[PDB]
């Protein structure tokens, strides 16, 4: 999502992520919530 | 030494084209950029190779008479030969992520900027003949007869 960023014309932590990708890096913890449980292992 | 009678009063007469302070005299920072300006084209490492000092007070302050400026010139006249045109097209060929001469202002911007001695904001613009805008396609066969013809 960060390399292959698309610019219109040309920190630490930080991004701006497109309107796409903002949406695609917040699907894990959607999917996460309701894919995941808690083990002895994890 | 290489030069000419003709020659060294040429360089004599060139030396006193330049509006110094009045310090009779050529400063090891700007004297560089003299001999880019006069003659041929040295780098920067260049400079300190002709066995100017590569350490001092300040560059400013270190300051040459003429009799050590001639040769200082003579060494790079003689020894810092530039490359061929069919070496800087063969350079900017490898270079051209296009593959056609259509270069992209922003890789240009960055193989100044970021790669070997960082050329400033100032040159660049100075340097370019084209522009930067969401294109920034410009050719580089025309930059290399330019640079070739300095």
């Amino acid at each position: 999502a960060v390399v292959a960023s698309s610019h219109k014309g040309k920190q630490g932590p930080s991004f701006s992520y497109g309107e796409l990708e903002k949406q695609l890096l917040q699907a894990n913890p959607i999917l996460e919530a309701f894919g995941n449980a808690k083990t002895v292992k994890n | 030494c290489d030069f000419s009678e003709e020659q060294t009063a040429e360089f004599k007469e060139a030396f006193q084209l330049f509006d110094r302070t009045g310090d009779g005299k050529i400063l090891y920072s700007q004297c560089g950029d003299v001999m880019r300006a006069l003659g041929q084209n040295p780098t920067n490492a260049e400079v300190m190779k002709v066995l100017g000092n590569p350490k001092s007070d300040e560059m400013n302050l270190k300051t040459l008479n003429f009799e050590q400026f001639l040769p200082m010139m003579q060494t790079i006249a003689k020894n810092k030969d530039q490359g061929c045109f069919e070496d800087y097209v063969e350079g900017l060929r490898v270079f051209d992520k296009e593959g056609n001469g259509t270069v992209m202002g922003a890789e240009i911007r960055h193989v100044l900027v970021t790669l070997g001695e960082k050329m400033t904001e100032e040159e660049v613009e100075q340097l370019v003949a084209g522009h930067e805008d969401s294109n920034g396609c410009i050719n580089y066969e025309e930059l290399v007869r330019m640079v070739l013809s300095g």
